[PDB]
């Protein structure tokens, strides 16, 4: 297919963008590159991070917290790196026993008030980033968790207040899960690298969303080193040779109805505004040497 | 129940063998009562050879009570299994054969899966894995369908047999009750014992059909235990 | 049960209202039987105002049968919960408090786990994961221990109450049986009705304590249903 | 700790060796490198593999089937690169219906007939190769599956019942031949990236959750910087490889051993080329770092 994300730019009805995978791939570079390339043709784009690597500060040399702001060099770059532990710090006794009753309660309530802060403003689009999958993917099950929570407390200070609060959380999370499966404003991208296990857990994630009814069409890869003309490292040649072997299998599956984004590793951990602009520009014009 | 925790709580308090001995003597009356019903069934059985149809009705009910004893509540449906391995016009056995056919493609693709390599056919690896979990969901759909139908079929045929059982367990006492089955010899039994006949409306001095209903199951039951000596 | 699928299978075969009418007449005898036990309870209740201690024994047994009705076989152990939230010298409640304390360290380290990062403290990542599944196994060990002790304590106290219940349900008939509880008016009941007093050895014309044992539970039972109108 | 496998050498009462991990690591080359210096001081060593990649064809250019044999240049290299699906070939209607309640049957029968042929002879030591881990360690449930197989039934019927009873007592003694720890070992492999460290860490407590320890961990493809010559890719690759490499040094260096095995140019084939690669497992090469 077309090796870019131009179709992600072209649909004006898009609202929500999901991006993830596993570690060791540098998802933050893809995140901020996607954000800045979206800022070229969009109005109000907000980034949000919950991964405990507080990486956007390292991306821009500026401390962020629990409130959005505009950062320098841009009129559209807004972000606030937050923590999921703040709601349990708000819990810091019976609600701890409720958190023992089901292995997850407070993270969904934090996610809910996060999304209320999200829908407080009038922003155009947003993007995401997450941890490893076993702690990530339970946010799709947060409606079933809150269904179990209300089924539990319906059998179990005034309890009517927390009943009406949990009912507001119920209707809000139902609107969020309903917005998830609409697919005209919610998309998902995944990343990986040329080795076995990185490719392995990728289809596990794809069939996971297949058993939840969310498709995709775009998959990004990383560190695809193409040889310099003339100059050669002898171990780099064998690394490229084995890299193409896993590359062509991903062609052997996803060339039908998916997109492949070739991205080479650069010599520096790309920071600075202009360097991130040049790094982001390659996600529209794909570089291809003769191979 | 254990008579040991009851003794563990008997220490909390500070006669009893008199009732313990006085209770055990009552079972002798019921054992010799069934022994005299055994002797009267022997004398009722001898009287038929030298000499009607209702006794043959009880004769079939003895084999019904025997099947009640050697009941397999699953093994009746084990007879229903070969009952439904017979009919080609069965709608359900068609999908049962499609179930076994899908099991054949399941084990076939699983052989092609484990025979394949995870290195150089990774696209075929994933296509096999997708077909694997494709069929894995439709597998137990039939386990939910047919085993539901099977337990409903059991719930039908339990009552279907139970009508044939208790309809004869209550018809015999409804009809041909006043009509005397046979006359007891004059003077063998006290007046109060003869009363049993009087309550179901049959004339005094004849017997009803209860001990023939219930206690004749014990008559063949020892012959049932005779078979317990045959195989074992 | 529905009497409609039974009619759907009644078409397979080709009297019945005679048994249908003959069965319904038997309930009149038991309804007028309970109405005469109601009248004898009225006459037994009138005889106390103009006139002793065994009526107060029945008075306590009425509240025992009431608790038998409004029994919570779990809610008795709900009383046992505040029974064992009281004693500081309890060995088991000490480990129950240690259970809640370990639950506090569990949720604490789980917060420090999810608060931590999986990139640059991977050794602390694994040390947290190991402590996580370290404590996760000892968690349900106490669920196996204390809930076992709790269900055994319930099995003890069920019989511990059952002794206090049926000891009064049979001692009353053991002792003070021949000794007459009260005398029936001369000529009100036929000789055959007086049969009941004669069997427990009490003198003819007086009553025993059976209908006071079993059917007085119905006397307060309507007052029990009076409470059904109180809350609802 | 000691950067070698010397504890495996001088033991000499070992009988069983479990080495696996995840793909993309060339673990079969590590197993052959282990077995070569294994047979240098031993008498009767046998290799058994069951992974569908027939890597020993690449290892010695000599096809191995369903019988043991000896390859040239050795007196003790014995191997048979068999498939478990031959037991599925052995199963080609009640026996086929038995696959429903228990999805694994032929694998236990394969371990039966193989370990019978293994314990038929008097070989000193064996070596192994396995599939990915969730499909690997489900063989530990074979005593539980045969437990419920004997519970399922408990003269065309009772003869197989006695045969499965013989399989029962054999698998019970072999499982009793497992936790002895003086003849059964386990070595896992890894490579410097995130997920390989992740699933290796997940692997370890599984053998801890079954009462089997370990002390030997091998890594692979450890790149070394060239003096004088330099590639700009290899500098940052050395940095990333160090980043996780130092993270494992905080992990296991009190009760485990670390093996340094550097990457070579090509897939090392042939005996004499493999000998120099197998040399590094005893005398560990160390540049100034
Ligand atoms: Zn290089």
């Amino acid at each position: 297919m077309e090796p870019t994300l131009q179709s992600i730019l072209d649909q004006r009805s898009l609202r929500w963008i999901f991006v993830g995978g596993k570690g060791g791939v540098g998802k933050t570079t893809t995140s901020c590159s996607l954000a800045i390339q979206l800022a070229k043709v969009r109005r109000s784009v907000l980034l949000l991070s919950t991964d405990p690597a507080h990486n956007l500060s390292d991306a821009f040399s500026q401390k962020f917290g629990k409130e959005a702001r505009l950062v320098e060099g841009f009129d559209n770059l807004y972000a606030m790196e937050i923590d999921p532990n703040g709601s349990m710090q708000d819990l810091l006794g019976v609600m701890q026993d409720l958190a023992y009753a089901i292995p997850g309660i407070d993270e969904a309530m934090s996610f809910a008030e996060v999304l209320k802060q999200v829908n407080s403003l009038s922003y155009e689009t947003i993007v995401f980033d997450t941890a490893p999958t076993g702690h990530t993917l339970r946010f799709l099950q947060f409606p079933t968790v809150l269904e179990k929570a209300l089924a539990k407390v319906s059998q179990l200070q005034t309890l009517s207040d927390v009943m009406e609060k949990l009912d507001s959380l119920r209707v809000t999370i139902s609107e969020v899960n309903a917005q998830f499966k609409d697919e005209r404003l919610t998309t998902f991208v995944c990343v990986c690298i040329p080795e076995f296990l990185s490719l392995y857990e990728t289809e596990r994630m794809i069939q996971e969303l297949a058993n939840y009814g969310i498709d995709t069409h775009c998959i990004v890869v990383n560190q695809l080193l193409f040889p310099k003309p003339g100059s050669d490292c002898e171990q780099c040649t064998a690394r490229r040779r084995m890299q193409k072997k896993y590359l062509d299998q991903i062609e052997e599956l996803y060339d039908e109805e998916f997109n492949v984004v070739k991205m080479p590793l650069l010599v520096e951990e790309v920071r600075g505004k202009e360097r991130l602009e040049k790094f982001s520009e390659m996600l529209i014009k794909p570089f291809v040497p003769p191979e | 129940v254990e008579q040991a925790i009851e003794l563990a709580l008997e220490f909390f308090p500070a006669l009893r063998p008199k009732v313990a001995v006085a209770m055990r003597y009552v079972d002798v009356g019921m054992t010799l009562w069934r022994d005299v019903m055994l002797a009267l069934f022997v004398l009722g059985a001898v009287a038929w050879w030298r000499a009607m149809s209702l006794l043959l009705v009880i004769f079939l009910l003895e084999l019904v009570v025997q099947l009640v004893n050697t009941i397999g509540a699953k093994t009746i449906n084990n007879l229903l299994w070969r009952f439904y391995l017979s009919i080609p016009g069965s709608p359900l056995a068609k999908d049962f054969a499609e179930q076994r056919a899908k099991q054949k493609e399941y084990l076939q693709v699983r052989h092609d899966l484990n025979a394949t390599s995870s290195q150089d056919e990774f696209a075929k690896w994933a296509r096999l894995q997708r077909k694997h979990d494709k069929l894995m969901d439709e597998l137990e759909k039939k386990k939910s369908q047919l085993d539901a139908h099977r337990t409903s079929f059991s719930r039908k045929l339990t009552i279907y047999r139970w009508i044939l059982t208790r309809g004869m367990q209550w018809f015999l006492c409804f009809w041909f009750s006043s009509q005397p089955m046979f006359w007891l010899p004059y003077g063998w039994f006290p007046y109060w014992v003869e009363w049993l006949v009087s309550f179901p409306n049959a004339p005094m001095g004849s017997v009803s059909i209860v001990v023939w209903q219930s206690a004749c199951s014990g008559v063949l039951a020892l012959v049932i235990e005779a078979v317990m000596a045959v195989v074992r």
